[PDB]
């Protein structure tokens, strides 16, 4: 499955 | 508990994954081949679920069953680090991702409560020809592993993995490729998400992104403003007549990378022919009528949890971008404009393939999430992100 990222 | 770093993972002991044919986290791999031979007899019976649960292969052609899968993922699938956002795969997107050419109903492996019939678990495989270094292999792509929140930490994920492995083995396939935001034994490559603000005011309002150290809101918006129309000559949506040339361009372009798909022309049609709110593909047809480039991004919105006013984040994800005449940076610049035009709030892209050549110049901000790439029952040296040429939904 995927990974939810958001800006550091 | 899952580790996010190779150093924090190397402390950990992997009860399930030690039993699997994957390399150990610590060991270094100087070989190319299967971890174990193919099995010539496969277990015929489904693995035992805990009392009160049953297997059920989901017929996604039934509108009601597809809606059940949407709800399970909408309520229990991947969240960000801080439990603020969750993937909101649409029903139509799930059909696109789970019924490509060669899909099998038994590979839509769900778990139901015996009494209520409530869908509480899911895992999926789709067939894919995968080129890894110098070997081309028929494999499966594993995706959408989901255990209901009320069922977590009960060892239900390993039985889902073993059951889909059994069902894939029954079809004569013994390797798989999959991604994860956690570290497991053992990544073939580590990719990093980057993010390009398109509606920076909504992103900051919902705390997806944050104002940089010394920048106003007015300044952040001027920084991220984009033209209203793309600049590249001859850019237009992909059409049926473009399927062969898109297949040709993609096949040649991917040869420079070490982990790539190998798509038939039918698979190129499925994965790239534009479907509104699912997949967008734009080709560059030049002054001679020749298609020389194309860009693509898929639609994956996210639920914003516990917000009274903003309910959803509309994200576009970089898919496959092939350049042979148009510079990649011009190509991706037009992708941003097109995404902005279509109402997306953010444009996401990984640092794989040649993406690092444009991420910073186009004002992407590095993300907090790694995407680890893994192979099942295949031993090979790891590779840098720029050598990964495979994008999954
Ligand atoms: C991911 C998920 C299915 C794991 O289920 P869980 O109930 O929390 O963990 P379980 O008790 O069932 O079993 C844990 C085992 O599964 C492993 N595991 C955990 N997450 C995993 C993942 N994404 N992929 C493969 N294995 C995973 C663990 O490493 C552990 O094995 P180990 O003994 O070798 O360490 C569940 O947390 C979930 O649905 N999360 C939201 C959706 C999601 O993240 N899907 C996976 C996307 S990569
Ligand atoms: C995202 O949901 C991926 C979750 C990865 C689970 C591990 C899958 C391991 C491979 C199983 C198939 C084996 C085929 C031989
Ligand atoms: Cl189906």
């Amino acid at each position: 499955g995927g990974c939810f990222s958001k800006p550091k | 508990g899952p580790a996010k770093t190779m150093e924090e993972a190397s402390k950990r002991s992997y009860q399930f994954w030690d039993t699997q044919p994957v390399p150990k986290l610590g060991e270094v791999v100087n070989t190319h081949g299967p971890v174990e031979p193919d099995k010539d007899n496969i277990r015929q019976e489904p693995y035992t679920l805990p009392q009160g649960f049953t297997w059920d292969a989901l017929d996604l052609g039934d509108r009601g069953v597809l809606k059940e899968l949407y709800t399970l993922l909408n309520e229990n699938y991947v969240e960000d680090d801080d439990n603020m956002f969750r993937f909101d795969y649409s029903p139509e997107f799930l059909l696109w991702a789970l019924r490509p050419p060669g899909w099998l109903p038994q590979w839509h492996c769900g778990v139901r409560v015996v009494s209520s019939r409530k869908l509480v678990g899911f895992i999926s495989a789709i067939p894919a020809n995968i080129h890894i270094y110098d070997t081309e292999k028929k494999m499966v792509e594993i995706n959408f592993l989901c255990v209901h929140k009320k069922l977590r930490s009960k060892r239900v994920a390993p039985v889902l993995i073993r059951e889909i492995t059994r069902r894939v083995h029954l079809e004569g396939i013994f390797q798989a490729v999959y991604t994860a935001g956690v570290v497991l034994p053992k990544p073939v490559g580590t990719c990093r998400y980057w993010h390009r603000s398109l509606n920076p005011r909504k992103l900051i309002e919902v705390k997806f992104s944050h104002l940089s150290r010394n920048m106003t809101m007015q300044r952040t918006m001027k920084l991220y403003r984009l033209p209203e129309t793309p600049k590249t000559a001859g850019l237009r949506p992909m059409e049926t007549k473009d399927i062969p040339v898109v297949h040709q361009l993609l096949t040649r372009y991917l040869k420079q990378f070490h982990l790539t798909p190998v798509m038939s022309q039918e698979e190129v049609e499925h994965w790239f022919y534009p479907q509104e709110n699912i997949i967008d593909t734009f080709v560059v047809e030049n002054a001679n009528g020749e298609v020389t480039d194309f860009l693509s991004f898929y639609t994956l919105p996210s639920t914003i949890m516990n917000h009274p006013t903003h309910k959803s984040l509309k994200a576009a994800y970089s898919f496959y971008n092939v350049h042979t005449q148009t510079p990649l940076l011009d190509l991706m610049s037009d992708a941003l404009v097109l995404a902005k035009m279509k109402g997306f709030d953010v444009f996401n892209a990984l640092d794989l393939m040649e993406n690092k050549t444009f991420l910073e110049k186009l004002k992407f901000g590095i993300g907090d999430g790694n995407l680890q790439y893994y192979l099942y029952n295949w031993k090979c040296p790891s590779m840098g992100a720029e050598k990964v040429g495979l994008v999954l939904q």
